[PDB]
């Protein structure tokens, strides 16, 4: 269900987004950003440093993390 | 202005020494109020503020140590005549309640605070020390006329300060405590030391 | 008829009643209109949601005498030039945004009652919390993901911050058992909820002991990713009178079962405990204590200004949709 | 009771003391005929109509429909009627007509806004530029 992405970079971070089916994906706030610990708490499963860096408004379901290098 | 203020002073003194003023007159006066604070009004504050410490200071001078048992026919009445034209007193200026001291005081408050410049003075410990010298007849005398003490006590328990403290909050009885209160027990205490045992000296201890 | 004498009271009553963008176009009618569109009471709260502006635009309307600045993620990346007087806003949220490390700097050297922040996602300095120090006043805080700083500045934060009521240093991707060490020996005294979550190779039971016997008050908790928290630190929650939700999640030295364990501290409410228990076994633990409340909220809410615009429980007026 | 109120000219209106009792002025009043010399009587009509329609009130923003029709007429009426319920300071009427007033200059550009009210413009052609570029960020 939880699918991932390629990573894609410039010189400086290195990216990646995340689409998540209908039931996570209701569960995402959309007031404040989140933390390491919230979406390991949703239920990603990736490294250390991936930071949650914003939201697309259109579609809420994708989540973006960069991470520097 | 200027013009204005003669007539309300003239107004303002017949409502002190209340003779019963009729409603025209009233209406003349709060409109002159509300058209002055139309053209922000700091300066007419001011003009309150010294008419009435003036006016106090007028009447302390006359009734200033009477010794008691006058103190009191004088201070009780003198404190119901203010408090009650006051209180129409901040019933006319009160357009200044809404739209100035909401920048900061209300008209009543500070009468109040004004009267109790009246009260650190000689009327302060002379009213104390009568209302005791009357209470002494706890050991008989119905002269402890009810209405001549409750008019002191109720005095003292509004005169708590309220300017700017913290705001209306309810019983501010800080004054009826620090200067009433103590010197009611202490004596009560003494006069029971004394009499008791004056008393225990002379009869079985049933009695 | 001649509008212009109107009373200065009423003109202001008339203009409590505007929306921020007509508010802005009245203001160029006539000088004292001018004057009239600032008047320190229209002004109280804002609202600036995502909207990219310029660092004096913001200077000037802060100094306008705001109380409540409303800025998540607007970005600022411009050098601010003009200086100011020391401001007067109360609570600031400046979540996520992206602001250069000087500009933020300047504005922050001015702000002094602050009783409410939150700084989430940013990028801190020395002098920055340097400045910072002097808000004698902060009820919160809130650095998640904040980096940058040194243990001086941490320490000196903390000592002179007193009343701090509630603390979220979490996630931060620089820190050291120094960091730590210093952060849990000089934390205020008043902390009702605190959380520290992250520093998987740097929270040590020690530090934990250190905390739990000097501040007495712990009310919410959380120690998320922590690889070195045994049932010893168990007990150490024990002495904890007020801990009535705590979150241990994905601390792997604790065994599952101990967990039944934390349901006899009396004033426990919740446990979010995810990663470690294996699925079933949840209704295991629910079972062994049915007296609580287990994996019912993914999110924090320790120092967070929004979980509903209103900030902190407060309207913000002034606002562009 | 009642009571009888004489406006500027001798238009002597009786009306129930628990209609003027709306009027904070002449409540406090009352607690301890009468010229009112600011208003005129043909306001004053009005705002004993206003009174007597609210007389028995509870005590944007969906302004009543009723006060809407009571509020279709001009200019001046409307000001000299803010001008009298501030002078007697009944609140719901005041709060009323200000947000009509709000509502009506909703919208409007500033050229229109000057005509409409009778404002004479100053300190312009050079000024208006720089208050204008205090507004890009709109």
């Amino acid at each position: 269900q939880i699918y991932y992405s390629d990573k894609y970079d410039d010189e400086e971070f290195e990216y990646r987004h995340v689409m998540l089916p209908k039931d996570i994906a209701k569960l995402v706030p959309k007031t404040h950003l989140m933390s390491e610990s919230e979406w390991r708490n949703l239920g990603v499963q990736q490294s250390q440093g991936w930071v949650h860096y914003m939201i697309h408004e259109p579609e809420p379901h994708i989540l973006l993390f960069r991470r520097p290098l | 202005l200027d013009q204005i203020w003669d007539d309300l002073r003239a107004g303002i003194q017949q409502v002190y020494t209340r003779q019963s003023m009729a409603k025209s007159r009233y209406m003349e006066l709060y409109t002159h109020v509300y058209n002055y604070c139309t053209s922000v009004g700091l300066e007419l504050y001011k003009r309150l503020k010294e008419f009435l410490k003036n006016y106090l200071t007028n009447l302390l001078k006359d009734g200033e140590d009477l010794m008691d048992e006058s103190v009191l026919k004088f201070y009780t009445q003198q404190w119901e005549d203010y408090r009650f034209s006051s209180k129409v007193l901040n019933g006319i200026c009160a357009y200044l309640n809404r739209h100035w001291v909401r920048r900061e005081y209300e008209i009543y408050s500070l009468a109040l605070v004004t009267w109790r410049d009246c009260l650190f003075r000689p009327l302060n410990k002379q009213v104390t020390n009568a209302v005791l010298k009357l209470i002494e007849k706890e050991r008989n005398g119905e002269t402890i006329n009810t209405r001549l003490i409750s008019g002191v006590v109720q005095s003292y328990v509004e005169l708590g300060l309220n300017e700017d403290d913290a705001f209306a909050k309810g019983p501010t009885l800080t004054v009826y405590k620090e200067s009433f209160e103590s010197q009611f027990l202490a004596d009560t205490e003494r006069f029971y030391t004394r009499e008791s045992t004056e008393f225990l000296q002379q009869n079985p201890v049933t009695e | 008829v001649s509008w212009d004498s109107l009373p200065d009271e009423l003109l202001l009553g008339i203009f409590s009643c505007l929306c921020l963008p007509e508010l802005l176009k009245v203001s160029g009618v006539c000088k004292r209109w001018y004057r009239l569109a600032s008047d320190e009471s229209l002004w109280q709260t804002l609202d600036l949601t995502g909207k990219n502006l310029h660092p004096d635009v913001t200077g000037r309307l802060l100094s306008q005498g705001v109380i409540a600045f409303r800025c998540p993620r607007s970005f600022m990346d411009q050098p601010l030039a003009e200086h100011f007087s020391p401001f007067r806003v109360q609570h600031m949220d400046l979540s996520n945004s992206v602001i250069e490390v000087s500009t933020l700097h300047g504005i922050l050297s001015q702000c002094s009652k602050l009783q409410n922040l939150s700084l989430e996602g940013l990028r801190l300095s020395d002098p920055i919390v340097n400045t910072l120090a002097k808000n004698s006043n902060l009820v919160r805080l809130n650095l998640s993901g904040c980096s940058g700083f040194s243990e001086f500045a941490l320490q000196t934060l903390l000592s002179s911050c007193s009343r701090l009521d509630e603390l979220n240093l979490s996630w931060c991707f620089d820190f050291t058992e120094k960091h730590v060490q210093v952060a849990v020996a000089h934390v205020s005294e008043t902390i009702t909820q605190l959380n520290l979550s992250g520093y998987r190779k740097n929270l040590q039971k020690s530090d934990l002991s250190t905390l739990v016997r000097r501040c007495p008050n712990l009310v919410h908790l959380d120690l998320s990713d922590s690889v070195m928290l045994k049932n010893d630190c168990f007990q150490e929650f024990f002495q904890l009178n007020y801990l009535q939700h705590l979150s241990l999640s994905r601390c792997y030295d604790i065994i599952p079962e101990t967990l039944l364990e934390l349901g006899e501290i009396p004033t426990l409410k919740t446990l979010q405990v995810f990663g470690i228990v294996p699925d079933g076994t949840l209704q295991l633990l629910k079972e062994a204590l049915p007296h609580l409340q287990i994996n019912c909220s993914h999110f924090t809410t320790i120092a967070r200004p929004t979980i509903n615009q209103e900030i902190w429980g407060i309207k913000c007026r002034l606002t562009l949709q | 009771p009642s009571i009888k109120l004489q406006s500027s000219d001798g238009e002597i209106f009786e009306v129930d003391v628990e209609i003027a009792k709306q009027s904070v002025t002449i409540k406090t009043m009352l607690e301890d005929p009468v010229p009112l010399p600011n208003v005129n009587a043909a306001i004053l009509k009005k705002v004993i109509q206003w009174c007597t329609h609210h007389k028995d009130d509870p005590p944007t923003d969906d302004i009543p429909v009723w006060d809407q029709e009571f509020l279709k007429v001009d200019q001046g009426t409307l000001f000299e009627l803010i001008l009298a319920a501030n002078y007697l300071d009944i609140k719901g009427l005041l709060d009323v007509t200000c947000k009509t007033v709000a509502n009506m200059i909703k919208g409007k550009t500033p050229e229109e806004i000057r005509k409409t009210f009778n404002i004479k413009n100053d300190f312009t052609e050079e000024e208006e530029a720089q208050v204008r570029k205090e507004n890009q960020w709109c």
